[PDB]
């Protein structure tokens, strides 16, 4: 799930549609 | 659906129940 933002000091960029991150936010599958 | 949290200052702690920041407010499923 997720999909709003997050990162924990960078990361993300939406994963270009694909999500990313983990503990610090992002999302995708979850 | 707004989850009961805004996300101007800080990301959504309600990410723990699947909410995410959209247009300054934490939402899930509209």
């Amino acid at each position: 799930x997720x999909x709003g933002x997050x990162x924990x000091x960078x990361x993300x960029x939406x994963x270009x549609x694909g999500x990313x991150x983990x503990x610090x936010x992002x999302x995708x599958x979850g | 659906i707004p989850c009961g949290e805004s996300c101007v200052w800080i990301p959504c702690i309600s990410s723990a129940i699947g909410c995410s920041c959209k247009s300054k407010v934490c939402y899930r499923n509209g």
